[PDB]
């Protein structure tokens, strides 16, 4: 009857992965956008809130301890 | 860097 | 229980996950759009020649930057050619517009030239003396020097000089010309009767004068005309025509403004008082025949 | 008893809510940039009267200001634009590579690196001449042909995000032709950074260090494997993982044509492939620090 | 100009 | 006898007085002068040929600018070209060491055979060359002491007014086997040479009127009247040296002052014959 | 007895032969004419003074054009005598030209202006001539003009007569002469008449104010009716004769100078005479009239 | 008597030689050349003085 | 002379 | 000629 144990211990492992693919993506983008300043009429100004990421990824490991 |  | 939740999460997981693959595709498309550098408005035409006139003969129909290589030159070099509707190719070697460039340069700089070349002809410069030499003397064909002047009131005038030639460095790039071919600006190259002392007009004529810089005094003055007026020009116990002079805003100026207490602005005594500096200036040449 | 607090595990929902919003933000930013890219950036670099075989000649001919000049190293070749540094160490330097604001993508293919890419120079505040250098990479053919006219020295400057700066000077620098895969050769080092090119990373030991020596390496882009990493796995190559083109060995100790990481300090979970792909110079600040400014200049040696 |  | 012989000679007298009368008639006309001036006039010699003149000789002309006619020598060829000669040398007959005035009004003699030396006045040369918009060409004919000859043409040849000291001007060297001496000559050594020996745009100078670009007096030093510029490379009004060749020893001030044309011969070689003449450009080609 | 007259006629009979021979000889010499080649000097002017001002330093034949209306003509300039700048009007020096001429010739001018030198290509030697009366007149009317008359006897001695005022009228006024302001070593024959004569006898030899008269145009101060009795036909050539003369420059060139009434064709002193100096029976060897301008 | 008619003859003769002497000289300036000749007027004088006695 |  |  414990369908919600291995169903979660995986889901959580899957979001951890999601974050990485995500973090790297924001960076890749942050970089690719800046690389257009030297090509297009102008480049969108933007700061990467990687802290929002750090704090959100720290709140996740806080969970990993149960099973 | 390097690659083992 | 509350299993309904997990359903949503698992769903949302693939939600954005499916969004990613397509996003990585947008990036690729973006990456493709950011490879070419910024477009430079300045462009150099494909035609070449002995001089600007030669180029116009080859069908050039626009004033701009072109490379040339006089019969004497063993290396081509860029120049600004002024081409009119009639079909005349003027090779401009000097131009003044604003106080952007400091003409208080040394011998070397005056030899190799300084300033910038623009397809729009909206920039100040001094093609090298050496280049001016190689061009004017490259062949037996006589050249004519035209001097275009513009005051601070929009009015303009000119002055042509037949058989304009600049000697080799060995002769300190001496300015020569057979005669004043005419013009409403007057013949300042012949000197000016500034009053008092009779030697005036004689001592302010430029024909047959060697070039002088602060670091290379070749004037007919016990002192240094070039250092005193801060320029590079064909001095003779100074001048009556002084196009590489100090750029004074407004035109008019007093000896107070001047450093050494002498007129050192862009002057042409036969057209204006020495205490009046021109707004724009242009020294260019073209083969004589184009005027006959 | 059994399920203690599974509901207080919504410290996972608070996460996805943010991610769902993040995507929006991102997708918006791109489309916005897509638009800005309808129209291109422009410059108007009026050409200085003076020219020469290269920058040193130019400064000898009276070219005192650092800006874009037209140089013709050989009458065979066509005169090209280049940025000259007439202030640093007696001036007369020809800028080969310049990184300073991340405005140009250095992660490129073989041909672009061969032909050269980026912006040589840009206009100043309110001036009619391009007196400011741009991020660029002078073509490999150009670079090669230059180091082969005669003895040539190399100057590499870098600056961190804190303002500090160091250099590496190689009195001997030579790049072969395309046929020789632009094999690099340097010597006679001296400087404040480390001899990354000849000695490899100082942090590593044994064969681990030696495999990061760039001296004698071949140039390799992500579409042309010529690194000292003898393997078979296609995805596992030096270039495709570490940014742009460079003389990679079993990868690197110095990666000037890396990826411009803003802020400098970066981590593996930021790197597209989990490798130190930034504008790195290990010998000075490790591999997880991308310089704010990096440049490569060359000038003829003693003769 | 003229120089005396 | 008695009254015989008396009337003998007496009858002879009356008839003799008749012979005298007849003689008297034969002696009234003056000696025939071989020199003659033709009836045709014109703006210049070419203009005259256009009017049908078919022989080289003396004619009067009056340029549009002139307010008084004057005599000149016109050289007319079979093609139909009317050359107006303003200078000519043959032997050392005329002393070209004349003053300003003489060079202005001219000196020498005009001959229908063209076998005499002269310098038409500068003022005349002026009035002609500038009389109209039509450009003139100056041809310089030179002949050495070996019969060989050469020429040199100069387009848009003009001589300025006295106010500008009759400055010599010309657009360009129209060609000729004699070489362009009016452009100066590279006499070696010093680089300024060619520059300081060119004649285009030079004012005329005489011993009594120094207008050269030389601190000294080129004219007084070389004894002539010419368009000097720190002297010369072409010097047609120079000292006539017999034989052609001469050394600086022969010369007074120690400089070349003979009739020279550096592009055709060494300065130590003086020509045998010389001719400066003009014609409207159009006739050439 | 005194029938020695044979000795006379025998000589006369022979004389005629001699003479008739000399004439026929000259008749022959006249088949062919004398010739000159006077190459024209580059410089010209209104007259000789202008010419010398324009740099004409040598005395020779020049072309002068006194007025653009008239056609330039040849004339002999004297650039050596008294500061030079003289235009020779009349010249006698060797009897090579007949001055006994009619009205027109004297009006048009006659004789030889100049001749070639020893071995030169220019006529630097003056000839015996008379510049036309019209030419002379027109010249004296341009402005004030002075006159210089020089003469030389056969012994080598020479004197002059200078009139600071000299004017000749036109044909209509019968070329009436007017002179004044004399000074010289000869006599003022033109204004005062012969010094040897007295009373009305003297006054009738004054030339000042007279009209020119040739042998075919009587305009002398000899009011009469006898045709053969006129001043010109008896005294040589054309001149401003009064009741004849005190000066006769265009007379007949008597060789030797000293001559007598039994030699003169009409028994009158018809030689190149200037009474005031050497009487009326002496013909000068050289005689000339040169003119020049002024200022007022 | 008749001595009177020769006296007349001499005059018409003397003047004639002179006229001729003069007319000939006036040809120098017209013809190719002029015959050179001196007038022996003394021959005349002596001959006319020998007549006077009668 | 004059006329007697 | 020239005048040095
Ligand atoms: C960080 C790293 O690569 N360390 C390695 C170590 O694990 C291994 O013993 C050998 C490499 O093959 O030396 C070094
Ligand atoms: C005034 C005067 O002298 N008149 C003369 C007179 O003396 C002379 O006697 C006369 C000739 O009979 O000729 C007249
Ligand atoms: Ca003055
Ligand atoms: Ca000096
Ligand atoms: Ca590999
Ligand atoms: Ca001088
Ligand atoms: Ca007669
Ligand atoms: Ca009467």
């Amino acid at each position: 009857v414990i369908e919600k144990v291995q169903h979660i211990q995986l889901l959580q492992k899957n979001v951890r992965a999601q974050l990485v693919d995500m973090k790297r993506l924001e960076v890749d983008i942050d970089i690719k956008i800046r690389s257009c300043r030297g090509s297009c009429s102008r480049a969108l100004a933007r700061e990467v809130d990687l802290k929002d990421y750090e704090d959100q990824q720290k709140q996740l490991e806080q969970v990993i301890a149960k099973d | 860097g390097h690659r083992p | 229980t509350h299993d309904s939740s997990i359903r949503y999460l698992q769903e949302i997981y693939n939600s954005n996950n499916q969004k990613i693959v397509n996003l990585k595709e947008k990036v690729a498309q973006l990456e493709a759009q950011c490879q070419e550098p910024c477009k430079d408005t300045v462009q150099i035409h494909d035609i070449t020649g002995k001089d600007c006139q030669d180029i116009a003969n080859k069908g050039a129909k626009q004033s701009g930057l072109y490379f040339i290589k006089p019969l004497k030159a063993n290396q081509q070099f860029l120049v600004y050619c002024e081409i009119d509707g009639s079909g005349n190719g003027w090779t401009v070697f000097q131009k003044r517009l604003d106080g952007s460039v400091d003409f208080k340069k040394n011998w070397i700089q005056y030899k190799e030239g300084f300033g910038h070349l623009s397809p729009t002809g909206t920039t100040e410069f001094w093609l090298g003396n050496e280049k001016i030499h190689l061009i004017s003397t490259q062949s037996a064909i006589p050249y004519a020097l035209r001097v275009e002047l513009e005051d601070w009131n929009g009015r303009t005038s000119t002055a042509d000089y037949a058989m304009f030639k600049v000697g080799p460095e060995a002769d300190k790039y001496r300015l020569t010309y057979a005669y004043f071919a005419g013009g409403d600006a007057g013949d300042a190259f012949d000197g000016f009767d500034f009053g008092d002392d009779p030697s005036d007009k004689f001592f302010t004529s430029h024909n047959g004068m060697q070039f002088s810089t602060w670091d290379n005094d070749n004037d007919k003055f016990e002192g240094n005309c070039a250092e005193q007026d801060g320029s590079g020009w064909w001095m003779n116990k100074c001048h009556a025509g002084h196009l590489n002079g100090v750029y004074y805003q407004g035109g008019t100026y007093s000896k107070a403004s001047t450093p050494n207490g002498y007129d050192n602005g862009i002057i042409w005594a036969t057209w204006k008082t020495r205490w009046y500096s021109m707004k724009k200036t242009t020294m260019k040449i073209i083969p004589f025949n184009r005027l006959t | 008893v059994n399920s203690n607090i599974p509901t207080n595990l919504r410290v996972l929902r608070s996460i996805l809510e943010n991610l769902r919003s993040k995507i929006q933000k991102l997708e918006s930013d791109v489309s916005a940039q897509m638009e800005y890219c309808r129209t291109p950036c422009t410059v108007s670099c009026n050409i200085p009267v003076v020219s020469g075989k290269e920058c040193e000649e130019i400064i000898r001919k009276g070219g005192e200001t650092s800006e874009m000049y037209l140089i013709q190293p050989d009458s065979s070749v066509k005169p090209y634009r280049v940025y000259c540094d007439m202030n640093t160490e007696n001036g007369g330097w020809t800028v080969i590579q310049n990184r300073q604001d991340g405005s140009v993508d250095f992660g490129r293919k073989w041909d672009p690196y061969k032909q050269g890419f980026g912006n040589v120079a840009t206009n100043t505040d309110g001036k009619n001449y391009c007196g400011l250098p741009g991020e660029y990479w002078l073509g490999n053919d150009k670079i090669s042909q230059l180091t082969r006219m005669g003895p040539t020295e190399l100057l590499i400057e870098m600056e961190d995000w804190k303002g500090d700066k160091v250099k590496a000077h190689y009195g001997g620098f030579t790049v072969q032709n395309e046929a020789n895969k632009y094999q690099i050769s340097v010597n006679k080092y001296r400087g404040t950074a480390g001899n990354a090119l000849m000695d490899g990373a100082s942090q590593l030991m044994g064969e681990n260090r030696t495999m990061t020596i760039h001296n004698g390496m071949f140039f390799s882009t992500y579409d042309r494997d010529n690194d000292g990493w003898l393997t078979s796995d296609p995805r596992k190559q030096c270039s495709k993982e570490d940014g742009g083109g460079w003389w990679y060995n079993r990868c690197h100790a110095a990666n000037p044509n890396g990826r411009y990481y803003w802020g400098g300090q970066y981590t593996w979970d930021m790197a597209k492939h989990g490798t130190d792909d930034g504008v790195v110079w290990m010998n000075w600040k490790g591999s997880w620090y991308s310089m704010r400014k990096m440049s490569m200049k060359i000038r003829p040696f003693f003769p």
